[PDB]
């Protein structure tokens, strides 16, 4: 659920999902449409994406099982849907973690006047 | 999608309304377990179930027909999926209008602690 995924993203790029990739550009926030901003902005369409692939459960609200090892983020569930949701949650937030370097502030509020150009495609 | 979603919410609501469900509740933005709070957070819970019966296609990315028409959400010509995730987004809207005197900013950026009662079941 969007509680654990916050969790994922605190422990690999130190940040509160809810004050920065929540309303981060064109894909981690309120958006959906337009073009990946950046490589941040394109770890969460690669995320809508594999949650497309999900039907049993919803993303949102599948709470899972994982756990924190070895570095790596490690998804316990026996549940197929649960198993898979946190997947697609592990993927992303690693992701993120590796281009928080290039994180723009800028991109923040970004949704509500932008993402006008042709949309990303799964 | 989001973005159309949010639309809906501000021209609902009012200029920057969307960002006050980023995080609220157990249910709206980033939540998703226990019990929704009030009937705000109830608004979210439902749109999450809504959005939880779609099949053949994604809520985040799919892009849909609406308008508004005289200050009211109307869902245009839609086929299938798209049909069903447009009216999931213009009753929340609504709920979410509905309900707009009852927001409590003390349930904005609630912890996933605050939300450790058995999840509710759609």
């Amino acid at each position: 659920n969007l509680f654990q995924f916050g969790d994922m993203i605190l422990q690999k790029t130190g940040k509160e999902a809810v004050h920065s990739y929540a309303i981060y550009g064109c894909y981690c926030g309120w958006g959906g449409q337009a073009r990946a901003q950046d490589a941040t902005d394109r770890c969460c369409f690669a995320q809508d994406c594999c949650y497309g692939r999900v039907n049993d459960c919803n993303p949102k609200t599948a709470t899972y099982t994982y756990s924190f090892e070895n570095g790596d983020i490690v998804c316990g569930d026996n549940d197929l849907c649960l198993r898979a949701v946190c997947e697609c949650d592990r993927a992303a937030a690693i992701c993120l973690g590796e281009n928080v370097n290039t994180y723009d502030k800028n991109y923040e509020y970004y949704s509500i006047s932008h993402c006008t150009e042709e949309s990303e495609q799964c | 999608n989001l973005f159309q979603f949010a639309k809906m919410i501000n021209g609902k609501l009012g200029a920057f309304s969307v960002w006050n469900y980023i995080s609220y509740g157990c249910y709206c933005g980033w939540g998703g377990q226990g019990t929704p709070k009030d009937a705000t957070d109830r608004c979210c819970f439902v749109h999450d179930c809504c959005y939880g019966r779609v099949r053949g296609c994604n809520p985040k990315l799919a892009i849909y027909s609406y308008s508004f028409k005289k200050g009211n959400i109307v869902c245009g010509k839609n086929n299938g999926c798209l049909r069903d995730i447009c009216e999931c987004d213009r009753v929340a809207a609504n709920c979410f209008h509905q309900n707009k005197n009852t927001y409590n900013k003390n349930y904005k950026f609630l912890s996933s602690s605050r939300c450790r009662q058995t999840s509710e079941q759609c």
